[PDB]
């Protein structure tokens, strides 16, 4: 959240020569979740975590290819928030790969996960309620 | 008698009657060309010599008359020429725009109400921040519905994309301050556990040290008093004088080509037009100065905000402090001759492109 | 600029002349007062003498050219009516005089789309010179330069609206009273400002003339006594009364016994010295109260006497009699604020704008010469600035709601002085705050005083109906409160003659059954008052009288009263009790001057019967209750009933949004239709509560209850869920059911209903029918409106022959 | 019309609606109506043994006037005779 991000700023102002690797995820993200915006966040705070150059800034929960993590990287998706351009330091890919010839994921389960369509991200939070694009949301112990 | 007041700060009168617009209008611009004349002559400079450095100028309502006389000077003799150019349009602003919707005592009951909810005391021109156009439109409007014509509100200051200005009666402001609060989440109010598209959206709202409701349907009689004054006064404003881009606060057009009067479209657009303050900031320039007055709280901290990683770099030529995050400068980096007087803001496209 | 103020040389070989000269006059042109002395170097101890003869001449003629512009003439009657020039009021004056005073108002502020009013002290400035010109006759002579101002109030007469810029008012002014007094001679005047020949407020100024007087064949004076009450018990009050020559009936018949009489009286008199009268005239009407407790006149008080030490009516009135308060205190006062003020330091732009050039403000040569402590600031200066600050808090900056202010000069005041003023609401009357305030100066001595009538905000009462009715209900307040033992004593005395029943037993105790007996002379009385009612109906156009107890013959000994937890819950019971008890608390409201005299008013079913006589007095408290139980004893006689007297009728209160978010109320109207056409039976809707949120039903307690199951099964598609019973009902009330008793209880309401005992100044604008939910009027289109719902043929006769009735 | 004739009238017509009143439907939206917004009302009194009317008004104020009310500055009061004795008779305890 907001107060997450600040407290990593702290953290990285304590230790200005240390690199911190800023892994920034929604709540539209694989396994345990947030109910936090993908986008609002960082257009809160991109200028607080640049003004640290030792902060790297990473960008997750939600992307699988390179055409829709490009306008992250060269930073034209602020553009369409009215903002201006905030290039992001890399990307993390945890859903994608659950399908990878190398992990351990059983050959029906990568099957019932291929099977899964997904949902654009405005309607990634209609999984609090009911199945949608196959994913639904579920509360842990 | 403001030597009088300098002199003896004991027999000033109070802080309501100074701010009253008669008073307040050409104090202000008085304040501007001060602070204008202070960094031209430290800088060893003549006012023409600075106003060449310029790009461009430009002010935010009232303080347009200012940037348009800046652009008039060529040297200390004429100075005092568009001083007085400057001041008597303020002046008659303030006394006719005063005489056209004077202030009156509002109902003790609505103070305490406004009080007694962290609220401040109503004025003719509330801030609401952290809200798009569209919204306070909606609420203006549903507002508006319920009131006559002569106490309906409007927005007058667009200054950023969530910060927003409305203007009318303290009356009207107060029943929309009303129905705002009744719309409001409490800060003190956990939403972390709630969906974000679900969530109660939060805002805030103030009323500025104000006392006239400028850029409103209130002031709008006396638009023609002020134009039939000022050709009697003998002042006038020439295309052929300005020789920098002077852009106009509505459309953020050069002044320079504006086709009329330029003094008559200046006393409209503070009287009558909304300031679209992006829309005037739209120029490209490296370095900002900020004469007018409120310090760390005037209009160039939101220009700041507004133009935040664009490497854009704001100084406040009006005061002298420190800045801990560094991100605009002070009164000393008008003059610093290190390094130090030359600090370029972060371009995030560039830097980590 | 610098002027001559004072010149001083020899008039004469012995006169030494000094003319005090003002220069802040009205025309510009400088006046002169003249101040003579004589010279003689015979007494060296003493050679400066003043000439005493015309001094005060000399004052009045250099004050008449200060404030009055018309020919100096001092020869006219006092006991006249000064006739003050008519005067334009213009939003330039206006704003002058409110920047003067410092009053901020915006009412008085020009603003668009608002007509700008005037401020209530612009009255001052009106009539300033019909007021003063009351002071200069030479029979009420006088040192003006001595000439104190004690007091000035304003009265807006009742429905009047405020000055307002553009009006032309007509001032009239007449002396009160002038008597003298040992340190002086009091003139009290009263002017009287008229707007279009209507009257709009009255200003009474006092002021006081320093001296010795003893001229008392001029002096004379007017006192409106209180209005004084008395009870005529016995006999003995009766004979005493008639004993006094001035008491004087028109009616020489007329029984006084148990009758309750006001006097509202006037004193003229005239003096022969200080102590002693030369002539009393007392006089004015003689009222009687009745049932209706509205008050008519029966006679004239008139007393004439010469030489007298006192006035022998107002005595016995106060020894006798009690004496009628308007003003009713709070048990504590309420604080408003406390609040700073400071006055001007020139008293110029006061005088200017008011046209009171007196010197001793502005001249600092006069007031020296008046020995005044400098020049004071107006009096009435501090008057507006204190009405602006009450205005503004006491009355919440509404200007009109400030109907009167009064204000007393207890001290002098000087510019630049910090005053602070506390305001507090100490009382009521006629439904109107009463404001009092005290302002101090830097010193803590009291400067001004007064009190301000402050109408309350617009109210609306409301009068409950039918409904829970709970044992006990009003008796708090009949155990406390005077008028509420008042209405229910003589609601109860009237059941206990008439019916052999309290109704505050009932209340008190509700018991399950209640047994009448006819035994001996008054039970006999009683039963053929019960024997009397009947139930009158229409059938096919047809009268049908039954009779209400068909159990009760002249051969009946008692009756008895049935029910299953208590007759409180029976309709015959239940609506007297429910009229008293809202009655009497009306009463005591009223009884504490918190009744607003333009409060409009409804009532919800029950609750419109008592609310006409709560505000519009239509009715005694003997025929309100008499009525009411008799329509009572109808309803259960209207539907078959039982033992225990119970129905087969019933009431369910819907709430058409708790079957579907999405379910209008012509929705509801249109089921509710259906149902009862669908099925042959009667069900309706009977009161609209609540939009779209409260609706009730009325018909077959079995229909009733399909209609709840159907809306029950209408909310599983697309007590009750959405129907709740109304305990305390059993009768289709507000259906066309009862259609039929509409016609019998019109001639029953017609006959109760006195004539005389309706007034539509207290009905129009302010009563809300349900049958109409307009407000009364008597006009075609509210009778238009009326026959359009239900037609009735006296109403049409009316709307077709409103030409005769209107000429 | 003459004050007379306008009594005789008035007679007629108070006559006349108490008669049909009970007899046909009670129209207390149309007066909540009239009395909120038409004449509008800063302090409306409930004369009863129960707070029944006044929690109509309250339910009718906030489902229909709740805008209107806030934009216009209305300090609106609803006060039952049953449960609010002291701002009827400005009594507030010390
Ligand atoms: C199957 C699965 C298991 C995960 N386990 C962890 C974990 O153990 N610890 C953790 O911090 N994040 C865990 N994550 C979150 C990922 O690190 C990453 O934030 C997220 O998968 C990125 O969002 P995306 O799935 O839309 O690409 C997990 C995600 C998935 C899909």
């Amino acid at each position: 959240s907001i107060d997450a991000i600040s407290q990593v700023i702290n953290i990285a102002k304590a230790h200005p020569n240390f690199p911190i690797a800023l892994q920034w995820t929604g709540g539209r993200g694989g396994g345990h979740h947030s109910f936090e915006d993908a986008h609002t966040p960082m257009l809160q705070m991109y200028s607080k975590i640049r003004r640290h150059p030792n902060i790297m800034l990473i960008f997750g929960s939600g992307f699988g290819s390179a055409d829709d993590t490009y306008p992250y990287l060269t930073g034209e998706w602020s553009t369409k928030f009215d903002y201006p351009p905030m290039p992001f330091d890399g990307f993390l890919f945890g859903s994608r790969v659950m399908i990878a010839k190398e992990v351990k994921t059983s050959p029906d389960a990568k099957k019932c996960i291929a099977a899964c369509t997904g949902v654009p991200d405005d309607k990634w939070e209609q999984t609090y309620k009911k199945p949608t694009g196959g994913i639904v949301t579920v509360r842990s112990e | 008698n403001i030597l009088e007041w300098l002199e003896n700060p004991s027999n000033t009168p109070d802080k309501d009657y100074l701010l009253s617009i008669p008073i307040s209008c050409p104090l202000i611009g008085v304040i501007q060309l001060a602070h204008y004349v202070v960094t031209a002559k430290l800088l060893g400079f003549t006012p023409g010599e600075l106003r060449s450095y310029l790009k461009g100028a430009t002010g935010h309502s009232q303080g347009l008359v200012t940037a348009v006389a800046i652009a008039e000077t060529d040297s200390w003799e004429s100075f005092f020429v568009s001083v007085r150019k400057a001041i008597t349009v303020l002046f008659f602003i303030g006394v006719r725009c005063y005489e056209a919707y004077p202030n009156t005592s509002l109902p003790p009951s609505i103070l305490e109400d406004s009080l007694e909810n962290n609220e401040g005391v109503p004025s003719p021109m509330l801030s609401i921040s952290n809200l798009t156009q569209e919204q306070v439109q909606d609420y203006v409007n549903k507002t508006n519905s319920h009131l006559p014509a002569g106490k309906q509100v409007e927005i007058s200051l667009v200054n950023g994309a969530k910060n927003l200005v409305v203007s009318g009666p303290p009356q009207s402001l107060y029943g929309l301050n009303l129905t705002l609060r009744k719309a409001k989440a409490p800060s003190g109010l956990d939403q972390s556990r709630i969906p974000f598209s679900e969530r109660k959206l939060k805002f805030s709202n103030r009323f500025l040290p104000v006392a006239s409701p400028f850029h409103s349907h209130l002031l709008v009689p006396a638009s023609d008093l002020i134009n039939k004054d000022l050709v009697k006064n003998n002042v006038s404003f020439n295309a052929k004088d300005i020789q920098i881009p002077v852009y106009d606060t509505f459309d953020g057009s050069d002044l320079r080509v504006l086709s009329g009067s330029i003094s008559e479209r200046i006393v409209d657009c503070i009287i009558r037009l909304p300031v679209k303050w992006e829309t005037t900031t739209q120029f490209k320039a490296t370095h900002i100065l900020d004469f007018g007055p409120g310090g760390a709280s005037g209009l160039g901290v939101l220009t700041h905000r507004n133009k935040d990683g664009t490497g854009v770099r704001v100084i406040v030529a009006g005061t002298l402090d420190i800045n801990p995050d560094d991100d605009y400068g002070f009164k000393q980096e008008i003059f610093d001759v290190t390094s130090n007087g030359l600090k370029k803001n972060p371009n995030w496209l560039e830097e980590y492109h | 600029e610098l002027k001559p103020t004072v010149i001083l040389k020899l008039l004469k070989e012995n006169i030494i002349q000094m003319e005090m000269i003002e220069n802040r006059t009205m025309d510009g042109k400088p006046v002169s007062l003249p101040l003579l002395y004589n010279f003689n170097p015979d007494n060296g101890f003493a050679p400066i003498s003043e000439v005493m003869e015309d001094r005060n001449q000399r004052i009045k003629e250099m004050y008449w050219k200060l404030w009055i512009d018309e020919p100096f003439n001092l020869d006219f009657d006092p006991r006249d009516v000064i006739k003050g020039k008519d005067f334009e009021i213009t939003a330039k004056e206006v704003y002058d005089f409110t920047h003067a005073v410092g009053n901020n108002c915006e009412d008085f502020v020009s603003r668009p789309d608002r007509t700008m009013l005037a401020p209530m002290d612009f009255a001052i400035v009106v009539g300033w010179r019909a007021i003063i010109k009351a002071i200069f006759p030479n029979t009420v002579d006088g040192d003006l330069l001595k000439l104190v101002h004690l007091s000035n109030g304003y009265k807006m007469i009742p429905g009047a609206k405020p000055l307002q810029v553009g009006d032309v008012v007509s001032t009239t002014a007449v002396i009160e009273s002038v008597v003298n007094q040992p340190t002086g001679k009091i003139v009290d005047v009263v002017g009287t400002l008229s707007r279009n020949g209507k009257p709009v407020m009255e200003v009474t100024s006092s002021f006081f003339y320093r001296g010795n007087y003893t001229d008392f064949e001029n002096t004379f004076q007017k006192t409106v006594e209180p209005v004084y009450q008395m009870h005529i018990k016995t006999s003995k009050d009766i004979a005493v009364l008639r004993s006094k020559e001035w008491f004087q009936l028109d009616d020489e018949d007329f029984d006084l016994l148990n009758k309750t009489l006001t006097f509202e009286t006037e004193t003229e008199v005239t003096f022969k010295n200080a102590n002693i009268f030369s002539s009393v005239k007392c006089f004015g009407p003689i009222k009687v109260e009745l049932p209706t407790k509205e008050t008519v006149e029966i006679g004239i008080v008139d007393y004439e006497a010469g030489a007298s030490h006192g006035n022998p009516v107002v005595d016995f009135l106060k020894r006798n009699g009690s004496t009628l308060e308007q003003k009713v205190n709070l048990e504590n006062p309420i604080p408003i604020a406390v609040l700073d003020s400071y006055t001007p330091s020139t008293n110029e732009p006061y005088a200017r704008v008011s046209g009171d050039l007196n010197p001793i403000h502005v001249s600092r040569h006069f007031a020296s010469y008046a020995n005044l402590p400098g020049t004071i600031t107006h009096g009435m200066f501090s008057s507006a600035s204190v009405r602006a600050l009450i205005e503004n808090w006491a009355a919440d900056s509404v200007s009109s709601r400030v109907r009167g202010y009064t204000c007393q000069f207890v001290d002098m005041v000087l510019p630049n002085t910090a005053l602070k003023t506390s305001i507090q609401h100490v009382g009521m009357i006629n439904g109107r705050k009463l404001i009092k305030f005290e302002t101090r100066n830097e010193d803590d001595v009291v400067v001004l005083t007064g009190e301000a009538e402050i109408e309350q905000p617009v109210t609306t009462f409301v009068f409950t109906g039918q409904g829970s009715q709970e044992q006990g209900m009003g008796m708090d307040l009949y155990k406390t409160s005077k008028a509420a033992q008042d209405v229910w004593n003589r609601a109860d005395n009237h059941f206990k003659d008439t019916y052999g029943f309290s109704i505050l037993d009932i209340v008190i105790n509700n018991p399950v059954n209640l047994t009448i007996h006819f035994g001996g002379e008054k039970g006999k009385r009683i039963r053929e008052n019960y024997s009397a009612m009947i139930f009158e109906t229409i059938v096919d156009g047809k009268l049908k009288t039954e009779k209400i107890f068909k159990e009760i013959n002249e051969h009946s000994t008692s009756y008895t009263f049935r029910s299953e937890k208590g007759l409180l819950s029976a309709t015959q019971f239940t609506q007297p009790a429910l009229t008293l008890m809202e009655k009497a608390a009306f009463e005591d409201l009223k009884s504490k001057g918190l009744i607003p005299a333009d409060a409009t008013f409804a009532g919800h079913s029950l609750g419109e019967y008592a609310a006409l006589a709560s505000l519009a007095d239509v009715m005694s408290i003997e025929s309100l209750v008499e009525v009411v139980f008799y329509r009572g004893m109808t309803m259960q006689v209207a539907v078959p009933r039982d033992e225990l007297g119970r129905s087969n009728y019933g009431m369910i209160a819907i709430n058409p949004g708790r079957v579907a978010a999405s379910f209008s109320q012509e929705a509801l109207q249109y089921v509710v239709e259906r149902v009862g056409k669908r099925t042959g039976w009667l069900v309706e809707i009977v009161n609209y509560n609540v939009e779209n949120q409260q609706y009730v039903a009325a018909g077959d307690l079995r229909a009733l209850d399909t209609v709840t199951n159907v809306l029950n099964f209408i909310k599983l598609q697309k007590r009750g869920f959405a129907c709740i019973p109304l305990v305390g009902i059993s009768v289709p009330f507000h259906s066309t059911y009862l259609m039929n008793g509409v016609k019998p209880f019109k001639s029953f309401l017609k006959k109760n209903i006195i004539k005389e005992n309706v007034k539509v100044a207290r009905l129009a604008g302010k009563y809300i029918p349900n049958l109409t939910a307009k407000p009364f009027q008597v006009t075609k289109e509210y009778f238009q409106d009326v026959y359009d719902l239900t037609g009735s043929e006296p109403i049409k006769e009316i709307i077709d022959n409103w030409e005769k009735y209107e000429q | 019309m003459k004050p007379e004739v306008e009594q005789e009238l008035a007679h007629i017509l108070l006559t006349e609606l108490l008669a049909y009143q009970f007899a046909s439907p009670v129209r207390w939206i149309e007066t909540q109506d009239v009395f909120l917004k038409d004449f509008n009302t800063e302090r409306v009194v409930e004369i009863g043994p129960s707070p029944t009317l006044a929690g109509m008004a309250q339910r009718t104020l906030k489902n229909k006037y709740e805008s209107y009310d806030a934009a216009l500055s209305l300090h609106r009061e609803i006060l039952c005779y049953s449960k609010d004795a002291k701002e009827i008779y400005y009594t507030p305890d010390p």
